[PDB]
């Protein structure tokens, strides 16, 4: 009943419902709905806390939607780019579980007000900013192989500028380019190609102008030069 | 209505969260004193909003370009600093008064004065016209000012001095939108524009027209020669340039080497 208590008392019951809201449990007052994760905080609540607490939310619906990237892009019927930018995508994720740990303890000693929070929260709001945009263009057009690592070459070039969202989104392309590269290295000091699910570049049949065709969709888009040297 | 309380909400306004409610944030008794001293105070969290708004419906559209996201974002690490304050002067209300605040708040009522004055002058511009146009903030003297507009120029100049430093050693302009002012034709008399519009006020005119000339001098010399391979400022312009065409002649004088196709041109044709 937080209309009935104290209004510098209940910023403090907020803060420690908001800080589970990030982790993405179900909260006492700032709760969810059922499914772009739309919350509800209360309807009898202070008119200056509600505004501010709608401002950090929007880093809690940008997780509830990253974490179901992970918990589902990780299937075996997707490649092994949709797996790697899944895990590189999941050792983030550990790093924003610890920065919500280190705010459970500095609240339990009083150290913690509501004003306080939507300071230490910013750069969350900005990495959870990216990874739920990237997990929101990879679907739209389904991806794997190839073209869901032109997409992470051209995400990378549009922030060239930003250097705090370039050393992120070069940090994905490098990871989840790895299983990719290392099929080519089996294509280009060998004959041998592995890839089991249909995403490399090069595919074989079964009098050679028909045997390896080159696929026009799986190109990286930053080969796209070499296109041709590679077959 | 007790002095503590106004300074409860004061601390809300400095950031568009209304006592004090929403172009002044008139203040809704108390004793004259205290209005007018609130007045000037929420109107500060007033600006805070005309500089919020922009880094924020420009942050919505996709066709802003390169430079108008470098710029909307040094827009925010010059806010997170403002967040810090705000995170000071909160923990100290559990003692401080209203003239106590004027003190505090008396230079961010500055930083955030030319900010919010920053993105009126440069609302349509794109590219390079808009680093262009915070460039034109740094004639201003006041010590204070061209030591902050300068660092964000050195942000938003940088997508700028990054299609300069790719058409110039690689002869390769990439940008989907239009910012450098190098326009292509999709191999001399056409394909290549001297941009008028998208020229940056730190580049003189003559400048322009020795990158158009370095790029076009690289990008000729792959496609149909068929081969391939401030003040410091101003020197690599002019490093680039008696390196590059000293190049081209060369090859169009021993493989063809443009003087070496210029004697050939007279001994047959003429």
């Amino acid at each position: 009943l937080p209309g009935t208590l104290p209004l510098a008392s209940q910023e403090s019951a907020v803060v420690e419902d908001l800080l589970y809201v990030l982790v993405g449990v179900d909260g006492r007052y700032v709760s969810a709905q059922p499914l772009s994760r739309t919350f509800l905080v209360d309807p009898n609540l202070d008119l200056s806390i509600r505004e501010l607490v709608h401002r950090i939310l929007p880093v809690a619906a940008s997780y509830s939607a990253v974490t179901r990237f992970i918990e589902e892009k990780s299937s075996f019927e997707y490649g092994q780019v949709n797996h790697a930018l899944a895990a590189a995508m999941r050792t983030l994720v550990k790093e924003h579980l610890i920065l919500v740990s280190q705010l459970e303890q500095l609240h339990r000693q009083g150290l913690l007000s509501l004003q306080k929070l939507w300071f230490y929260i910013q750069p969350a709001m900005r990495t959870m900013d990216i990874l739920a945009s990237l997990a929101t263009s990879v679907d739209k057009g389904e991806c794997l192989g190839g073209s869901t690592l032109s997409l992470l070459h051209d995400r990378s070039f549009s922030y060239t500028g930003d250097s705090q969202a370039q050393e992120l989104c070069l940090y994905l392309t490098k990871a989840a380019s790895a299983p990719y590269f290392e099929v080519l290295e089996k294509w280009i000091y060998r004959g041998i190609i592995h890839d089991p699910y249909s995403e490399f570049m090069v595919e074989e049949h079964e009098y050679w102008d028909q045997r390896y065709t080159i696929v026009q969709q799986q190109i990286p888009s930053f080969l796209q030069k070499m296109a041709d040297k590679i077959l | 209505i007790t002095e503590a309380a106004l300074v409860r909400d004061i601390l809300y306004v400095f950031q568009g969260i209304d006592n004090i409610k929403m172009n002044c944030y008139k203040v809704e008794n108390l004793s004259r004193s205290l209005r007018d001293t609130a007045v000037r105070l929420s109107e500060l969290g007033w600006l805070h909003n005309k500089i919020r708004r922009y880094t924020d419906q420009r942050s919505l559209d996709r066709s802003f370009g390169l430079v108008g996201q470098s710029f909307c974002a040094a827009l925010h690490q010059e806010l997170r600093e403002y967040y810090r304050l705000l995170s000071v002067l909160h923990s100290q209300l559990q003692s401080l008064t209203l003239r106590r605040l004027l003190v505090w708040t008396y230079d961010p009522k500055i930083r955030l004065k030319t900010l919010a004055a920053l993105v009126d002058h440069c609302q349509g511009r794109k590219g390079g016209e808009l680093a262009s146009a915070v460039h034109a903030y740094t004639k201003t003297g006041d010590p204070y000012m061209r030591s902050l507009v300068q660092h964000i120029l050195s942000l938003v100049s940088h997508p700028v001095l990054s299609f300069l430093y790719r058409w110039i050693y690689d002869g390769e302009l990439e940008d989907t939108y239009h910012e450098f002012f190098v326009a292509s034709d999709p191999l001399w008399h056409d394909k290549y524009t001297l941009r008028k519009s998208m020229i940056p006020s730190f580049m003189t005119m003559d400048q322009s027209r020795k990158v158009l000339l370095i790029g076009k001098s690289i990008n000729f010399l792959h496609q149909v020669c068929h081969d391939q391979t401030e003040n410091a400022f101003q020197g690599k312009i002019d490093a680039a340039y008696f390196e590059t065409s000293k190049y081209l002649l060369d090859v169009l004088n021993k493989k063809y080497s443009l003087l070496d196709h210029m004697q050939a041109m007279r001994r047959y044709l003429l």
